[PDB]
């Protein structure tokens, strides 16, 4: 939340990497099917959409 | 949209003005005073067609103890600009014997740019007169072009730091070459 | 990170500013190839301290 808003430079969340993947293709890189992952995944994964 | 990063590295003998280039390219005004050996850690914005490009600027100098670090900042380059001096005929036939194969070794199917600085000095009466004190005469236009032909060169042009001639120019066909994606591979093993 | 905060970070960007060249000092690579690229901004994101 910080990182995306602040007054000094923000970074934009459609930026990609070398390999081309977003923000959203790293989040789907890390996730887990266990509870205790998909969990957050799933949260971060909303609010960064939205 | 969304700025595209593109990776710079800049290769020549001393002296030829690589850093202050890069300076000038910069904040738009020369430095009188102090130069640093090397110009660092910076990323500037250039748009060229249509797209907007983050270009990170490395330098290589070799005065003292860089030669050995200078490996490390081949990797991941996009572009690079092969720099020698027109006020200096020395420059020009070592980008054969050295320059190159090292460029080729590290990193191979990166496009170069091939550019001769400081056209001012090329007519001063100073260069001038120190250069027929060895028979010899400022690197002319020609062999400039005949090298870039000869060695693969993307494109040949010639800067001027102090009067900031050619600079921009310069630094958006050297991104327009880096924005290009090479072709493919040739000879792919099976 | 002694519990969270050091009191030399403010220090040492105090005397990099003061001496020049806070830009370069802020944002210096790594150089061995098993962790090019780490910047000191990643450090702190991930020892999680906003
Ligand atoms: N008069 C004049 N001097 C220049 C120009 N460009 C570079 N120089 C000189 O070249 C010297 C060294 O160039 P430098 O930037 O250090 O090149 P490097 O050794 O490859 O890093 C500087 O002291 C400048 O005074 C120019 O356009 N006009
Ligand atoms: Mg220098």
């Amino acid at each position: 939340n910080y990182l995306t808003e602040n007054p000094h430079k923000k970074a934009d969340m459609r930026r990609q990497d070398s390999r081309g993947n977003t923000v959203l293709h790293a989040l789907v890189a890390i996730a887990d099917n266990t509870r205790e992952n998909t969990k957050f995944v799933t949260k971060m994964y909303d609010l960064l959409l939205l | 949209m969304a700025a595209i990063r593109k990776k710079l590295v800049i290769v020549g003998d001393g002296a030829c003005g690589k850093t202050c280039l890069l300076i000038v390219f910069s904040k738009d005004q020369f430095p009188e005073v102090y130069v640093p050996t090397v110009f660092e850690n910076y990323v500037a914005d250039i748009e060229v067609d249509g797209k907007q490009v983050e270009l990170a600027l490395w330098d290589t100098a070799g005065q003292e103890d860089y030669d050995r670090l200078r490996p490390l900042s081949y990797p991941d380059t996009d572009v690079i600009l092969m720099c020698f001096s027109i006020d200096s005929p020395d420059s020009l036939e070592n980008i054969p014997e050295k320059w190159t194969p090292e460029v080729k070794h590290f990193c191979p199917n990166v496009p170069i740019i091939l550019v001769g600085n400081k056209k001012d000095l090329r007519n001063d009466e100073h260069t001038r007169r120190e250069l027929a004190k060895m028979k010899q005469e400022p690197v002319k236009p020609e062999e400039g072009r005949d090298m870039a032909n000869r060695i693969g060169a993307f494109g040949y042009m010639e800067c001027s730091a102090k009067t900031k001639d050619g600079v921009r120019e310069v630094f958006e066909m050297a991104t327009r070459a880096a924005l290009q994606a090479r072709r493919g591979k040739k000879k792919s093993g099976c | 990170l002694s519990n969270g905060r050091n009191d030399t970070i403010p220090v040492l960007l105090d005397i990099a500013e003061r001496t020049g060249n806070m830009r370069e000092f802020i944002n210096s690579p790594f150089r061995d190839i098993y962790y090019r690229g780490q910047t000191a901004l990643h450090i702190a994101i991930e020892r999680r301290c906003k």
